[PDB]
RNA sequence: UCUAAGGGUCGGGUACGAUCAACUUAGAACUGGUACGGACAAGGGGAAUCUGACUGUCUAAUUAAAACAUAGCAUUGCGAUGGUCAGAAAGUGAUGUUGACGCAAU
RNA sequence: GCUUGUGACGGCCCGUGAAAAUCCACAGGAAGGAAUAGUUUUCAUGCCAGGUCGUACUGAUAACCGCAGCAGGUCUCCAAG
RNA sequence: GAUGGGGAAGCUCCGUUUCAAAGGCCUGAUUUUAUGCAGGCCACCAUCGAAAGGGAAUCCGGUUAAGAUUCCGGAACCUGGAUAUGGAUUCUUCACGGUAACGUAACUGAAUGUGGAGACGUCGGCGCGAGCCCUGGGAGGAGUUAUCUUUUCUUCUUAAC
């Protein structure tokens, strides 16, 4: 048979990421001595539309602490902040949105974004348009926080992992119908080959598991193992129910 | 003269799409099209472009927001219970 | 390339070293509705530059041609 | 109070001298048929003393501590009055309303400046009218 | 009713490749390329297009003489002379409520 | 072959005058073998049933469609020591300049 | 009026619409610099030099691809009444 | 797509700043003398990849059987290397003038840093430029003229800098 759609992904030749207009990485500043010792002083030169991303990014920048020169970041704008706010990033820093802080050094209920997952990634958490983590307590011995990121789980990291105050600006953008293919064209346009979507079901079986018939159908069931290997898994991998959820989500 | 009914800026997809879709984008595209005031400079010159960002006409400001109006009801809340729990810690 | 009205930087111009070649032309014109006038224009040509001296006065363009350096060859018309 | 008056210290905060702090000496605080706004005659300093240091030897300090004035008539608006304050009676009679118009009394205005300046920076008064704001 | 003719290889209508129509002392019609228009340069501060400068394309500054490049005041060529008065008063008064901030929290520390 | 309406430009002590230049539109007479968008150019319309919502896409060289797509709806996987995917292997790679308002799979 | 150029605006976006070479400016003040004479080549003028390869013509119902001087195919500028 | 490397029996595969001791400029030191060392920087880390992207600088007239923004003529411009005379500036050493926007023939400026230009979608109407189109008077040439037409056609141009 042939190799299914899934599977030619991965080798990334139309696949990759289109990435000509990106502003750059979003990050939180390298974890240095300012910052987790006291705080350092940034401004935010420009906020400023990635392409292909959500959320608008925030240009700010600091000062070199040990050389003559500026240093600019490229931080994910939370809303609120603007152009010419003074940003404040440091273990002693004060609680105020767009100022990023060790989890450890907030109170509980403090809402952050572009949270580490261990301290120093740069920002790992919640940094698509409109989410954000909450903290939901700390164990001050091993200096864990434990937090709820915006799936629902809840993590706990460390203390000294850095998230920055407030929410990511630019939600409520999927409220919007895309209303038309062109839309949706322009959209994954800017982000990767990924549109549209031909169903397995009306190829040839030489193209997916879905494929043949002489009725358009699934032939067997769609749920498939995660032991499934290669070219197996499409449909519903590993599925551990099935169905229209009716009932109140929201885990416990 | 009043022009349409019900559609009104809606009204260039005209029969397409269905009413309800319809209906939404509209109350978002007025959300989205409409001038602000301005938090600091205290005149209603701030629009929108590129969902996200809204800055000023003049006095030159931008400001991060909701995608389609400056001010999101969840970036509200989370404002007060900012201010909330940082008077916690100074009193 | 140049135009040049100050009569003293012109000779001065006329006996810059680089300068050996000069030209004189002879133009009929009209006097501001009227009769016609006979203007002179005084063509240096400098190692980089084309000075042109515009004499509308007849009387003017005489006296200044004498004036011209003795070692300056000079074609005329 | 009324403060723009003859000894208040200002920076001039448009034109050339931008940037630079000066001395109010003679307050015309309303009008003029040739300045018909509010303008202050003040003395100011365009090429401040260079800092000097211990390294620093016999003929390079009194190189590096001369100074340049320069005189000027300013209208209020472009002004930045000072706190601080310099006293003005060594060149009093000689930043004037005559003084300018004539190159060649301005030329010496500043010398007589430019002296009771130097005077002033060794020993050094004011202190901080002889140190240079920085933007 | 007469026409023209590229004079350089390129048969494309790119940005490189404008083309000006002249009439010659031949009388006649004739292209002429035209180079891409300068833009004017721009207060870093602000962003407005900063007066006084000349305008030309970024190779060509090397060949016109500094008053072109500059203006008189401080902060010559580079920013707006309005952004200037501005980071000279902030200078000014940071400098001047940074003493305030010392004294003030000196006598904290004499009285608390 | 006529009528009417629609403009510009210059002095007025601290109502108008004078002059120059444009096809538009409407109305009225006269006139012809009743013809006149005179060639050229240029929609047939209506009432229903089946079917796909629509614009869009495909069997180059017998199939353009009711087929594919699409927006919308719903389900599934995954918090990075991860999901899905590539490779003989690797201090290898795609998603990823990414982080659930995300990516992947139906 | 027509073609094109350009300006100040306005509409649109879950699309907000390259990069590097290169050139200039500013902040800075290291340093060097005159009275019996210095500093100045971003002002003017003057001196020398600028290599290597392409450059014809066709661009199509005959100069290209379609076994061919094939009714097919093959990117584009100028454009009168 | 090389490179310290890491895979692979191996042809070779992977990685491109990548777990690498990765390199070169300004001028001072010399008066054996040519370039050793005395400072201080830069840690930027190959290279290939656009005859439509970016980009130093040229025009008009004339000329050939066949070449021309390339030859000829005349008039420029850029870049690099030399440089000297004139102007400017200084005894208040590193220009003055304007309230200001800013003005100018000039008007020293190393390390370092910073700003700008390169450098950017699309459509709409509105404003202006150019070349074209239309047209009046005149000064010429051509056509028609049984009759009509102060008529019909045509020349009246101005490059870079
Ligand atoms: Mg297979
Ligand atoms: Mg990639
Ligand atoms: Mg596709
Ligand atoms: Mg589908
Ligand atoms: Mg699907
Ligand atoms: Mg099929
Ligand atoms: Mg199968
Ligand atoms: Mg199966
Ligand atoms: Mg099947
Ligand atoms: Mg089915
Ligand atoms: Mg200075
Ligand atoms: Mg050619
Ligand atoms: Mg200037
Ligand atoms: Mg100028
Ligand atoms: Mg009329
Ligand atoms: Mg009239
Ligand atoms: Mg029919
Ligand atoms: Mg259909
Ligand atoms: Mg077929
Ligand atoms: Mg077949
Ligand atoms: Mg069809
Ligand atoms: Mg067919
Ligand atoms: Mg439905
Ligand atoms: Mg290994
Ligand atoms: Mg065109
Ligand atoms: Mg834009
Ligand atoms: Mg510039
Ligand atoms: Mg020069
Ligand atoms: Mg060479
Ligand atoms: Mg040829
Ligand atoms: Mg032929
Ligand atoms: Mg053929
Ligand atoms: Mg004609
Ligand atoms: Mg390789
Ligand atoms: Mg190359
Ligand atoms: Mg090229
Ligand atoms: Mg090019
Ligand atoms: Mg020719
Ligand atoms: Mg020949
Ligand atoms: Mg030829
Ligand atoms: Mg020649
Ligand atoms: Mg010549
Ligand atoms: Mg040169
Ligand atoms: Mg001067
Ligand atoms: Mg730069
Ligand atoms: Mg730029
Ligand atoms: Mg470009
Ligand atoms: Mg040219
Ligand atoms: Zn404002």
């Amino acid at each position: 048979g042939r190799v299914i759609r899934n599977q030619r992904k991965g080798a990334g030749s139309i696949f990759t990421s289109h990435t000509r207009l990106r502003q750059g990485a979003a990050k939180l500043r390298t974890l240095d001595y300012a910052e987790r010792h006291g705080y350092i002083r940034g401004i935010v030169k420009q906020i400023v539309h990635d392409s292909g991303r959500g959320a608008p990014l925030a240009k700010v920048v600091f000062r070199d602490p040990y050389k003559y020169r500026l240093r600019e970041e490229i931080f994910i704008a939370n809303e609120g902040v603007h152009t010419g706010q003074f940003i404040y990033a440091g273990k002693k820093a004060s609680l105020n949105v767009g100022n990023v802080l060790p989890l450890g050094s907030v109170p509980e209920g403090t809402i952050v974004s572009n949270v580490e997952e261990k301290p120093g990634d740069r920002g790992a958490l919640a940094r698509a348009s409109g989410n954000y983590v909450i903290i939901i307590g700390h164990n001050p011995d091993e200096n864990k926080t434990r937090v709820r990121l915006p799936s629902g789980a809840k993590k706990v990291i460390s203390s000294d992992a850095r998230g920055v105050i407030g929410v990511i600006a630019g939600g409520g953008r999927v409220d919007k119908p895309l209303l038309k293919a062109g839309r949706a064209f322009h959209k994954y346009r800017l982000k990767r080959n990924s549109w549209p979507k031909t169903r397995g079901v009306a190829m040839n079986p030489v193209d997916h598991p879905h494929g043949g018939g002489n009725h358009q159908h699934i032939g067997k069931a769609s749920t498939i193992s995660r032991g499934a290997v290669s070219g197996q898994k499409a449909g519903l991998i590993a599925a551990r129910r099935t169905g229209l959820l009716r009932g109140s989500q929201k885990t416990q | 003269a009043k022009r349409t009914k019900k559609v009104g800026i809606t009204g260039k997809y005209g029969v397409r799409y269905g009413s309800s879709l319809r209906r939404q984008v509209k109350k978002l595209e007025i959300q989205q099209h409409a001038r602000y005031d301005c938090s600091f400079c205290g005149k209603k010159t701030v629009k929108r472009g590129a969902a996200g960002i809204w800055t000023c006409s003049c006095c030159k400001k931008t400001v991060a927001g909701g995608a389609y109006t400056v001010s999101t009801a969840a970036a509200a809340t989370v404002r007060s219970t900012i201010r909330r729990l940082r008077e916690m810690v100074e009193a | 390339a140049r135009e040049i009205t100050d009569i003293k930087q012109f000779l001065e111009l006329t006996r810059r070293a680089d300068v050996k070649t000069a030209t004189v032309k002879i133009n009929k014109k009209l006097n501001k509705a009227g009769k016609p006038f006979r203007q002179t224009k005084f063509k240096v040509r400098g190692s980089s530059s084309l000075y042109t001296l515009v004499i509308n006065d007849a009387g003017k363009a005489k006296k200044l041609i004498q004036s011209l350096p003795p070692t300056l060859k000079v074609n005329r018309l | 109070a009324k403060f723009l008056k003859a000894g208040k210290v200002a920076v001039v905060v448009r034109g050339r001298y931008a940037g630079k702090k000066v001395v109010i000496v003679k307050p015309h605080d309303e009008g003029s048929k040739s300045h018909p706004f509010g303008h202050a005659l003040v003395a100011g300093i365009e090429r401040y003393p260079l800092k000097v240091t211990k390294k620093h030897g016999a003929k390079k300090v009194a190189k590096r501590t001369k100074i340049k004035p320069f005189i000027k008539v300013v209208n209020y608006n472009h002004l930045l009055p000072t706190r601080y304050t310099l006293d003005v009676e060594a060149f009093k009679s000689v930043v004037s309303t005559e003084t300018f118009e004539q190159p060649s009394q301005r030329e010496e205005a500043k010398k007589v400046v430019k002296k009771a300046f130097e005077e002033r920076h060794q020993a050094g008064k004011n202190q901080w009218f002889f140190s240079k704001l920085r933007f | 009713a007469q026409r023209v003719t590229f004079r350089r290889r390129n048969p494309y209508n790119t940005r490189s490749n404008k083309i000006k129509v002249v009439k010659t002392p031949g009388g006649i019609l004739r292209a002429q390329h035209v180079k891409k228009l300068a833009t004017r340069p721009k207060c870093g501060d602000c962003g407005s297009a900063l007066q006084g400068i000349s305008t030309l394309r970024p190779r060509q500054y090397a060949t016109v003489s500094k008053t072109h490049k500059t203006v008189s005041r401080a902060y010559g060529g580079s920013r707006c002379a309005n952004c200037v008065k501005e980071r000279i008063i902030r200078a000014f008064l940071i400098e001047e409520q940074k003493i305030v901030k010392k004294v003030v929290k000196e006598q904290t520390e004499a009285a608390k």
